[PDB]
């Protein structure tokens, strides 16, 4: 699904802080 | 082509270079490595950096922010403590390092 | 690109030299080597191709190896690694591992 | 020193036939 021969577990990555908002 | 080749290296060696880049200290790689144990993964950075005399040092840093809670408890039970520290080692230790991660994650 | 392969070689003593297509399918030229030694230390290399037409084809590359090289390789690697094989792509790392260990004999 | 990178330089047609 994410590679030519199937699914590669290392290609899937966590987004550690997806709700980060840099502001003042 | 290069994406297919990186995918083959993962199928072959259970390691993936997410990206490479150069900064003012040297050449850096963001990497994930895994092994069946049920697949345990460690994220880390490898930097190839040179001091003034141009001797290459490999800099290792663990990247824990990519792990879940349970995975962090699992790592703490599997990895030798120095793999939670920043390390330096010569190019000649890189395959020893690879094998150390693989064996530690398999535990 | 090139530096990425260099990294994988340092880390894993394997190199994907090239990928190319033919009527048969998609193929990769591979070498695996003994882990780093000293000046007097043994160094063995196994060459093979991996093919994709999920199953992967393993085809050892032997014809341009000297008689002495093949004898030495056959003393270290199990006999099936000198035959063409077909097995699940999900098992490929097992063969990387077996070859890597065998070359370190 | 990358021995495999330079291997193909010692036998350039290794994979050709």
């Amino acid at each position: 699904s994410n590679a030519f021969g199937g699914t590669l577990k290392l290609k899937k990555r966590l987004e550690s802080v997806p709700e980060l908002f840099l502001h003042d | 082509n290069s994406e297919v080749i990186k995918d083959l290296y993962e199928y072959l060696c259970n390691v993936r270079v997410h990206k490479s880049y150069e900064d003012d200290s040297g050449l850096w790689f963001d990497i994930s490595q895994g092994t069946h144990s049920d697949y345990s993964i460690m994220d880390y950075k490898l930097g190839f950096v040179k001091g003034q005399a141009q001797v290459t040092e490999v800099i290792y840093a663990p990247v824990l922010k990519q792990r879940s809670t349970e995975e962090l408890y699992s790592l703490q039970s599997k990895l030798p403590e120095y793999l939670f520290e920043t390390l330096s080692f010569p190019l000649s230790s890189l395959n020893q390092f690879y094998n150390k991660i693989a064996k530690s994650l398999n535990k």
